[PDB]
Formats: structure tokens, C-alpha cells, sequence
């Protein structure tokens, strides 16, 4: 229930931060680094497969933030639409009124 | 007791005289003298 | 006679109001005012009633239950006529103190009823209760009273207590009751169902034997208690606790 | 028409998705910012940590009004019925239907 939203929000947030670091860093260093101590770790051997592996990072970083932001606007409208649905929530006179009435249709029948 | 029975109950009672059968009622007094006076009491109905 | 098929429950008054609201969302109905007053008598033990036959049981000796409706003139005090007679005036019925006394009721003195101690075994998944059951429409004579009525038969007073609630109406017979009990002695009153109100939903089968018309009942009283799934807890009570027979001695409330 | 609370409540979440619309706009142009500021012009560096700054605050406390919406939710727990009144109010029409036939005064 609302607990299931709150912790399925709670990865969605967590997710869009994790894929925006990576996609900073990516595209920040996306200039290849080459450094000649072994401490650093950056590796491009075969040539090509390096922009495979880019736009691999690209067509990956589209699809999360796209499904993500859809996710959470979905999610509010169902939370909308929750609200508006479940929320569950003289004789006298008359007397001679009826009096006229009937006398007047008696007299014009 | 409760307010939704009486009220029912008032609004309905109010339309007793249209609902309610009708009646007429004719009293005729003839004139006539030794203080001997017939009386003619004629009531119509439609059960 | 009837056999009454019931299920029972308790609530607390804090969501007495938001319960009522949601009934009236399922029945469509609006609740009713009721209350009553009930009177038990026990066989006299001054009596020894020798033909209980010991060495067989044919019968045990039980308890009768006397019941009555009183005027609400006499449950409402010098503060309340201004609000009209609604459910509402249930909300400040939250006192063990009550208009009505013990001295009024001692003036006041129908309908009889006996019961027997529901059907044995564990697979029954409603309560099923036997109960007979007479009126009183009036009487005369130089000592006309229920007190003397029921001494001239052989059984005496024990207790009384007062009933006062609300009464749901739904299809195929079904009646719900949300009830407050008061307890009343010459010691004053007191409200054994303190601070919350009793719930038990019920039907009555005129006759035992027809067993399609008992099986569309406990259907229908399944069906209303999965309804009220994760609201509240309808539940078969004890079955040693609804046995009413004079040699032992508990009364459920 | 509906009670008040309900009617803050759908402005509160048009605002959550308006401030998610303005999230994304911000995502495109520092989208659109890093590509020249890697191409090598300065000029708009100050404008980048700006950017940024908005951003991450844009995305944060939307999810938290959002937060608290779902929390009002857990409280707003406990807190045909026209059909009770419907064919009263349908007689008081008619009567007052009759009221306006029964005086020709006020058929003009």
C-alpha cells in the first residue's frame, strides 16, 4: 500500500541520483585519460567499441531518466485519483396548497 | 421516536386528503307543523 | 422458536462516529434508536424440585429472560431535550451514571424467552443458538403483575440491566446491532461495556429443519464478515460462555 | 462542488507537477550548457554552478511536498447517500412547480 509507494519513491530517487553521477562522470572524463602511474584505472583498448560502450551509456542514461520521470508523474496521478474516489463522506401550507389545487380542478372539470 | 420514521411519517400524512376517499354528506330538514319534523340524511360514497 | 445464526465484536467509542458513516455506505439505510429492558429470573431454590431426573437427565433447569421497551422520557435528563432524538445522543451516553434508577424500575413491576447453550462441535463457523419464545399481552386479577405472574410459576428475580443503541437493517433479513449495556442495583448503575460499544450481527431461521435456507444464511453472514475485513474482527464467541443454565454460573457482556 | 480540502490538495499536486516539469526544463539546459562549456568557452561558467545549485533544489524539496502528501494521506484515514434526501428534494420542486401554476400572477 502507501508504505509500497513511499519505498518504490525512495529507489526512484535514489536511482535518478545514482544515474546522474554516473552520467556526470562519464561525460566529464567521457576525455579519455591516460595517465602513466598504475594507480589509475582507465582502460580503451579497442578502438571503436570505446563510442559503442558511449552511446551504450547514453541510450542507458535516456531510458532510466525517461521511465523514471513517467514513473513519478504516473504515480502522483494515482494518488489524485485515490483522493477524489475513496475518500468516503411547512406542512400547512401544503395543506391548503392541495386544497386550491383540488378545488380548482373541481370547478374546471 | 427516531426522526427519519416521524418525518416520513408527517410527510405522507399530508397528503391524506387527496389520497383519501371521498365523502359527501346531505342533511335535508322538511317543514312541517305538530312538531312532527322528518329528517332525510343521505351520505354518498365511493369505497 | 428460532434458530439464530449470529457473530459477534467489540469497537471502541473513539471510531464509533466514522464507523456508522461507513455502514451507511454499505446498507444505504440510516440508523434507527432503540433501547430495552431486560429482566432474568431463576427457579426459586426455596422449591425442591426433586424430578429433575438424576439418573437419566431429561432437563436441566434454565433461566428466563423478560424483555421490555421503556419511553426515552425516562432516559433523558433536564439537559438534552434540545437536541433531537438521533444516533447522536449516543456520544454522551459515556457516563456509568443513567437517568433511569432502581426505584422506577421496582415501579415498573412483554415478551418471554428461554435458550439453550449453542450446538456442540468445532466445525460450525457461526454461532447457532435455539431459542423459544412467547408474548404477554396483558393481564387482571387482585395481584396483576410480572412479579406475581412469575413467583405464581415458580421463578424469582435475579438481575436487570438496560440496553441502549443503534439498529442497521440489510437485505435477506440481516440486522446489526451496536448496543451499551448498564448494569443496574439499588448500589447504582453501572456500564459493564465501558468505552466502547458491542457489535453483534445476527439472522433468525423460522425452522430448523430446512437446511438450504440455513446454508444461504451462514453464506450471507460470511459474505457481510469478509466485508468488514481490516475494519473489524467478527467473531464466534465462546460457546461455553452463552449457557444460561442455572447450575453454573457466567454471563457473557 | 467539492469541499475545500480536496481542492488544496489537487492545487498542491498540480504544483508537484509543475515543479517536475520545471526539474526537466532545468535538466535540458544544463544539458545544453556542458556541451559548449566542453567545447571551451568561459564566459557561461558562473551560469553552471547556478544551474546545478536550482536543480538539485528543484528536485529535492518537490519530492519532499510530495513526501508530505503521502504522509497526509496516512492521517486523512477515518476523517447512494443522496438517494436518502433524492426523491425529497425531486417533491419539493414539484410543489413549488405547482406553486407557480397555482398563481397566474406569476406565469409572465
Amino acid at each position: 500500500m502507501s508504505n509500497q509507494a513511499l519505498y518504490e519513491k525512495l529507489e526512484q530517487t535514489r536511482t535518478i541520483l545514482s544515474v546522474k553521477l554516473a552520467e556526470l562522470i562519464n561525460m566529464t572524463t567521457i576525455a579519455d585519460r591516460n595517465d602513466d602511474d598504475e594507480g589509475s584505472f582507465a582502460q580503451e583498448n579497442s578502438e571503436l567499441a570505446v563510442a559503442t560502450t558511449s552511446v551504450m551509456m547514453v541510450n542507458n542514461q535516456t531510458m532510466q531518466l525517461i521511465k523514471n520521470v513517467q514513473d513519478l508523474l504516473i504515480l502522483t496521478r494515482s494518488i489524485k485519483e485515490k483522493w477524489l474516489l475513496n475518500q468516503i463522506p411547512d406542512e400547512k401550507q401544503i395543506e391548503e396548497l392541495l386544497d386550491n389545487c383540488i378545488e380548482t380542478f373541481v370547478a374546471e372539470k | 421516536d427516531d426522526e427519519n420514521i416521524t418525518k416520513l411519517n408527517k410527510e405522507i400524512r399530508a397528503f391524506d386528503k387527496l389520497l383519501n376517499i371521498p365523502r359527501r354528506e346531505l342533511k335535508i330538514n322538511l317543514p312541517l307543523t305538530e312538531h312532527k319534523s322528518p329528517n332525510l340524511s343521505l351520505m354518498l360514497e365511493s369505497p | 422458536m428460532v434458530q439464530q445464526l449470529s457473530l459477534f465484536g467489540s469497537i471502541g467509542d473513539d471510531g464509533y462516529d466514522l464507523l456508522i458513516s461507513t455502514l451507511t455506505t454499505i446498507s444505504g439505510n440510516p440508523p434507527l434508536l432503540y433501547n430495552s429492558l431486560c429482566t432474568v429470573w431463576k427457579p426459586n431454590p426455596s422449591y425442591d424440585v426433586e424430578n429433575v431426573n438424576s439418573r437419566n437427565q431429561l432437563v436441566e433447569p434454565n433461566r428466563i429472560k423478560l424483555s421490555k421497551e421503556v419511553p426515552f422520557s425516562y432516559l433523558i435528563d433536564e439537559t438534552m431535550m434540545d437536541k433531537p432524538l438521533n444516533f447522536r445522543i449516543l456520544k454522551s451516553f459515556t457516563n456509568d451514571k443513567i437517568p433511569l434508577n432502581y426505584a422506577m424500575t421496582r415501579n415498573i413491576l412483554w415478551s418471554l424467552q428461554i435458550s439453550d447453550i449453542p450446538a456442540a462441535g468445532n466445525n460450525r463457523s457461526v454461532s447457532m443458538q435455539t431459542i423459544a419464545e412467547t408474548i404477554i399481552l396483558s393481564s387482571a386479577g387482585k395481584n396483576s403483575s410480572v412479579s406475581s405472574l412469575m413467583n405464581g410459576l415458580g421463578y424469582v428475580f435475579e438481575f436487570q440491566y438496560l440496553t441502549i443503541g443503534v439498529k442497521f437493517f440489510m437485505k435477506h433479513g440481516l440486522i446489526l446491532e451496536l448496543q451499551k449495556i448498564w448494569q443496574i442495583e439499588e448500589a447504582g448503575n453501572s456500564q459493564i461495556t465501558s468505552g466502547g460499544f458491542l457489535l453483534k450481527a445476527y439472522i433468525n431461521v423460522s425452522r430448523g429443519t430446512d437446511i438450504d435456507r440455513i446454508n444461504y444464511t451462514e453464506t450471507a453472514l460470511m459474505n457481510l464478515k469478509k466485508e468488514l475485513q481490516g475494519y473489524i474482527e467478527l467473531s464466534v464467541p465462546d460457546r461455553q460462555s452463552m449457557d444460561s443454565r442455572v447450575a453454573h454460573g457466567n454471563i457473557l457482556i | 462542488m467539492q469541499p475545500p480540502y480536496i481542492q488544496e490538495r489537487l492545487k498542491s499536486l498540480n504544483d508537484i507537477e509543475t515543479q517536475l516539469c520545471s526539474m526537466l526544463q532545468e535538466a535540458s539546459q544544463v544539458t545544453f550548457i556542458f556541451g559548449e562549456l566542453k567545447r571551451g568557452n568561459e564566459s557561461v561558467k558562473p551560469q553552471f554552478e547556478n544551474h546545478v545549485k536550482q536543480f538539485y533544489e528543484r528536485l529535492d524539496k518537490s519530492t519532499t511536498q510530495l513526501r508530505k502528501e503521502i504522509q497526509l494521506l496516512d492521517e486523512n484515514v477515518g476523517t447512494n447517500k443522496k438517494a436518502l434526501g433524492q426523491d425529497t428534494e425531486k417533491m419539493e420542486e414539484q410543489l413549488d412547480l405547482l406553486s407557480a401554476i397555482l398563481d397566474p400572477s406569476k406565469s409572465k
